[PDB]
């Protein structure tokens, strides 16, 4: 909670609220651009996390269609955002870099 | 002349692990790891676990990934193989002399620390439908598996392949439990041909000792007998009639082997008439159609099956089975000639010696002896024991066969095959 | 403590001698108790005209059916008195008989072999029975599609020459073969200069030499008159053969080009190149991580059930190519990928794949010769093909001298812009036209 | 020699066809 | 067959007959899978020709006059003579068939040879059936008298 | 009342669902 850390976290929380995807009930990982690494990582997710991702995205598209947002009570709080997708994508990237490293030798 | 073959070094570590080495000077090296993890150790709620575990040797592990293992094994031209009987599993690695150090790293990573990730295991499920199908192209495999199902009740009844209903239902938890319970120090043996003793000892002490924590014990074989008949409208009828015989590594097992070679165990000559084979000549006197018959023997750590297997057309199946049963009965009553017993003994000795000439056969024999008895027996002692068998013991074995609960299996157009009661 | 080179140097040397009648006796001592002893003969279907084709296979059928001195089925019993395995085979250029037995039976076993290849009685009733059995085998051989396709490849590749003729011969010839023809075949081809007596296991060379002097001195080796059958060069033809049978589930295809021959330096390089292409079966465990691009692509996309590469050698000719079994809707993809890999080898080969192929060839060579039967086979074939057995050290020396440049030059010589021979059997409606296959043998970019 | 006479065994390999 | 075989009772009862008998009554009401596609028109002709005969048939009718049925029978079912195929008597054997399939519940049937229909013993068996309990009579009942 | 009591009967019809 030192000098620069609380200032950095304050700017990150500011930017998080400014981005505004939380107003549609989305999480950060729901907004990532689907490339081959991300399609593979999404493929590896278990059933429950996949189904939650599907319903959150479907509800956000419905809101965007109606040009509405959720009530303020239901916004995604910055501290509760779960990076459910990060470890899978990290493993997929590590595997692809191993393949690329073998192709050089 | 070449250097004299050095003695097979043998050791049993305090944790229960067995390490054996033989330092020849061939260009290649062969290392094997043998575990008591056969299909008999499956209960009824996790059938097919061993079959999937056999095909999961190339998956990701903690030491290295699937890509790294496959590419590294194939880069140095090595070969990795897995084999499984009803009682044992064997992981074998073969390579050149100056490449064992790499491959020894891979093998233990396959064995002492797999991961079994969900997506990887799921992707491997359809393979179980392919491999089994290939194994079922031969009618002998189907008939023998049905015969084991009919003869035994609990332990040795489990097939080598997954049940068709359970394909796709095997989960990583089952595999983790199976490996954690059955892959332990007291149930393992490490055999080497082409590497020194201190290297294997160091490897085993560094890695295979931590795996200890010996778990389950398994059931006991219960013999019941019965019939299984599966009609499928094929050209030729296959059949197999057996009974309880003996346990491996016992005095009566040698008698049953000698009886097997007295009766007949396939041809020794290309397109031969099987003139010395008593069963073939007994059957062929009456039946004037193409057929085939042989003696079947299979010994395990606590029970064994002895009998005979026949292949014959649909009309003539009963004639063939009746003739073979009659011939074994006549042998049981006492009609046996000492020259034929000696000829069978020579056949047994020649077959046993010629089986272990290759590196594969030698490694398999050494591993089986290490797991079963925990000591190495050279060929000369086996030859002496074979010669020690008395000709009356073969008659006793025939009497044990003729007066026991038979177990029959059959396949084909079963319009004329008899039942057990008819024989 | 040991090394690869030291291990290669430590193998005992083969010892070869020659009797007065022309027979050659080779042997290799070892510490094992068992042994394998056999006779190889330089006589197959290639030395047969259309009149007497299939004579050698007929004689090979009648070998283990009694002789003058062991009439009837006595001979067979003798083998089974000692628990030995008596086996034989025949090919388009060689024949072989051999026995696996113990060391102690080396005197008796040799005494049997000399009986077989000298005193074929050829009873007429046995001739009729074996004629019926051979007719049944000819009827039943249609079930094996791989062997049918290989026979088609031979027939189209070497059309108009002796190499087109199959080992078993046409069904019409076997119905007319008489005892006169069989006796003439035996009297013409089975002679001491063309035989090799090989052994391997627990034995000593001089004992085998003495036994051979006892039991083989009666063979004639004078080459009576000008009866000296000598091979001639065989013409190769680029062509296609297609047997359309839409009822079958799978299609078998085999494609080949003309090879260098038995005793060419190039062969080793080709054996490296094929090792780069590799092989695949639907039951392999590697999956999509296999080193070979063709195997990985076929595994991921399910292009075929199986494929393999071959290099079959004859005197001054041979076949070099591939064979695959696949679905009726995947032939174009498999042909495209295969020819692309061949062009890749011809135009651009790197060090890493060549090193992998060299290691594969080393391991295969080491592992194949491990026992007694493969060593005896190696001696028997070597003494007829090269005139001497090549040690493994020389094989390592030949293999170690290959690099990317040599592979590129050899592949460009033998594959690039060549007319192949193609054979297809089954539902092969999707197999490309011969012009398309021919045009796939080069690149416009190169 | 088509008749089975010994207990069956299942073989699986990385770069060889499986056999029984 | 597939529609029929999603009731487990049909599987069990067919196996029960396969285990009980050596022949004729052992045969299943449904075609074995290996024969699907292999039944020929000739086999159908032979089956009709040697089983659909006058001495093996009975024509029953409700709401029809007797002269009409007798006229139809005399006019059109007189060319079906030629009896034959005495078949074979059913030889009771005994045995057990066990199907491991990991279903949620275990279905089991245990029987012995009892009596031919039309005999006095069959009435005794029917009464024993209803003493032991044949089926339920009350919706969501406890089967008190079973 | 799911337990079987009487032997099977197989029904087939031109314009009615089959039953067992």
């Amino acid at each position: 909670v030192s000098a620069s850390s609380r200032w950095l976290e304050g700017i990150r929380k500011w930017y998080y609220n400014a981005a505004g995807f939380n107003k549609l009930g989305l999480m950060r990982d729901d907004t990532i651009h689907e490339n081959d690494d991300v399609k593979e990582a999404i493929r590896r997710l278990p059933e429950n996390l996949y189904n939650d991702r599907v319903f959150r995205i479907k509800r956000a598209l419905d809101l965007s269609m109606r040009q509405q947002i959720l009530p303020k009570e239901q916004w995604t709080k910055y501290e509760e955002d779960k990076s459910y997708l990060e470890p899978y994508l990290k493993e997929v990237i590590r595997e692809r870099k191993e393949r690329e490293e073998w192709a050089k030798k | 002349v070449p250097p004299h073959p050095q003695d097979l070094e043998f050791t049993r570590l305090p944790n229960g692990l067995v390490i054996a080495s033989l330092e020849n000077y061939a260009p290649a090296s062969r290392i094997g790891l043998f575990i008591k993890a056969g299909s008999r150790y499956e209960n009824s709620n996790n059938l097919g676990t061993s079959h999937l575990l056999r095909l999961a040797s190339s998956l990701t592990t903690k030491g290295a990934s699937s890509f790294k293992i496959t590419r590294g094994i194939e880069a140095v031209g090595g070969k990795l193989s897995v084999t499984s009987t009803r009682e044992n599993m064997a992981y074998t690695v073969e390579c050149l002399r100056d490449d064992v150090d790499i491959l020894m790293e891979f093998l233990l990573n396959v064995t002492t620390a797999p991961e079994f990730r969900r997506w990887e295991v799921a992707a491997l499920q359809p393979q179980l439908r392919i491999d089994k199908a290939v194994a079922l192209q031969n009618p002998q495999a189907h008939v023998i598996e049905n015969l084991h199902a009919a003869a035994y009740r609990n332990a040795l009844a489990n097939s080598l392949y997954c049940p068709d209903y359970r394909i796709g239902k095997v989960t990583p938890v089952e595999l983790h439990d199976y490996v954690q319970n059955h892959f332990t120090s007291a149930r393992m043996a490490l055999i080497g041909l082409g590497v020194s003793h201190p290297v294997l000892k160091q490897v085993a002490e560094q890695f295979l000792n931590i795996r200890g924590g010996l778990g389950l014990s398994g059931a006991k074989a219960k013999y019941h007998g019965g019939e299984i008949r599966e009609q499928n409208g094929d050209s030729l009828v296959h059949a197999a009639l057996v009974a309880e015989s003996a346990a491996i590594g016992s005095a009566e097992a040698n008698a049953f082997s000698v009886l097997q070679h007295v009766l007949g165990a396939g041809p020794h000559v290309k397109r031969g008439s099987n003139a010395t084979s008593s069963l073939y000549q007994a059957v062929a006197k009456g039946v004037h159609q193409p057929f085939d018959v042989s003696a079947f023997n299979a010994s395990y750590s606590d029970s064994g099956l002895f009998g005979f297997y026949t292949i014959s057309q649909a009309a003539s199946a009963g004639d063939v089975i009746k003739a073979a049963y009659n011939q074994v009965k006549t042998i049981a009553q006492g009609n046996l000639s000492n020259p034929d017993v000696q000829a069978a003994k020579n056949k047994l000795k020649a077959g046993y010696l010629m089986s272990v000439e290759s590196s594969e056969g030698f490694l398999d024999e050494v591993g089986s002896q290490a797991l079963a008895a925990g000591s190495y027996t050279p060929p000369s002692t086996v030859l002496q024991q074979i010669d020690a068998v008395a000709d009356a013991d073969v008659i006793n074995a025939a009497k044990k066969f003729v007066s026991g609960r038979k177990s029959m299996a059959a396949s084909g157009n079963l319009g004329h095959t008899p039942f057990i009661d008819e024989l | 403590t040991a090394t690869y080179a030291q291990a290669l140097q430590s193998v005992p040397e083969t010892q070869v001698s020659q009797l007065d009648n022309g027979l050659r006796v080779a042997s290799e001592q070892s510490s094992q108790p068992t042994c394998t002893v056999g006779v190889w003969i330089d006589a197959g279907s290639r030395y047969e005209s259309e009149k007497n084709n299939g004579a050698g296979y007929f004689v090979e059928h009648l070998a283990f059916k009694g002789t003058k001195n062991r009439p009837g089925n006595a001979l067979e019993k003798e083998v089974e008195s000692m628990g030995a395995h008596l086996n034989a085979y025949s090919t388009r250029e060689h024949t072989a008989y051999y026995i696996k037995a113990l060391s102690k039976d080396l005197p008796k076993a040799v005494e049997l072999l000399a009986d077989i290849v000298q005193n074929c009685s050829l009873e007429d009733s046995q001739i009729e029975k074996e004629r019926d059995v051979i007719l049944q085998e000819l009827q039943e051989n249609d079930t094996s599609m791989r062997d049918v396709v290989f026979n088609y490849l031979h027939a189209t590749a070497f059309q108009g020459t002796p190499l087109a003729q199959s080992v078993e011969g046409p069904s019409e010839n076997v119905r007319k073969l008489s005892r006169a023809d069989l006796t003439e075949y035996l009297s013409r081809h089975y002679k001491a200069p063309r035989m090799v007596l090989a052994a391997a296991g627990g034995l000593e060379h001089r004992q085998l030499l003495d036994l051979a002097q006892k039991h083989f001195s009666g063979l004639s080796g004078t080459y009576d008159e000008d009866a000296v059958p000598t091979l001639s060069p065989c013409r190769f033809t680029g062509s296609q053969i297609c047997h359309r049978e839409d009822g079958l589930p799978l299609a078998h295809v085999a494609i080949a080009v003309e090879g260098p021959g038995w005793a060419h330096p190039d062969n080793v390089a080709l054996q490296v190149a094929n090792a780069i292409i590799g092989h695949y079966d639907c039951t392999y465990g590697g999956g999509a991580h296999l080193s070979s691009p063709l195997a990985s692509i076929a595994a991921t996309n399910k292009l075929c059930q199986s494929f393999q590469t071959f290099n079959i050698c004859y005197a001054d000719t041979g076949l070099l190519g591939a064979h695959f079994v696949c679905d009726h809707m995947s032939i174009d993809d498999m042909m495209f990928v295969l020819q692309g890999q061949w062009m890749r080898l011809c135009t651009s080969a790197t060090e890493s794949e060549v090193l992998r192929g060299k290691n594969l060839l080393r391991n295969a060579l080491v592992s194949h010769l491990d026992g007694t039967t493969p060593v005896c086979e190696d001696i028997g074939r070597s003494l007829l093909t090269y005139g001497r057995r090549i040690p493994l050290a020389e094989w390592e020396s030949r293999i170690a001298e290959v690099d990317a440049r040599v592979v590129r030059e050899v592949c460009s010589k033998y594959f690039y812009d060549q007319c192949p021979a193609v054979a297809g059997f089954g539902p092969i409606e999707q197999l490309p036209d011969y012009n398309r296959i021919r045009s796939g043998m080069f690149w416009l970019r190169f | 020699g088509q008749a089975a006479g010994r207990p069956l065994v299942a073989s699986v390999s990385l770069n060889v066809p499986a056999s029984v």
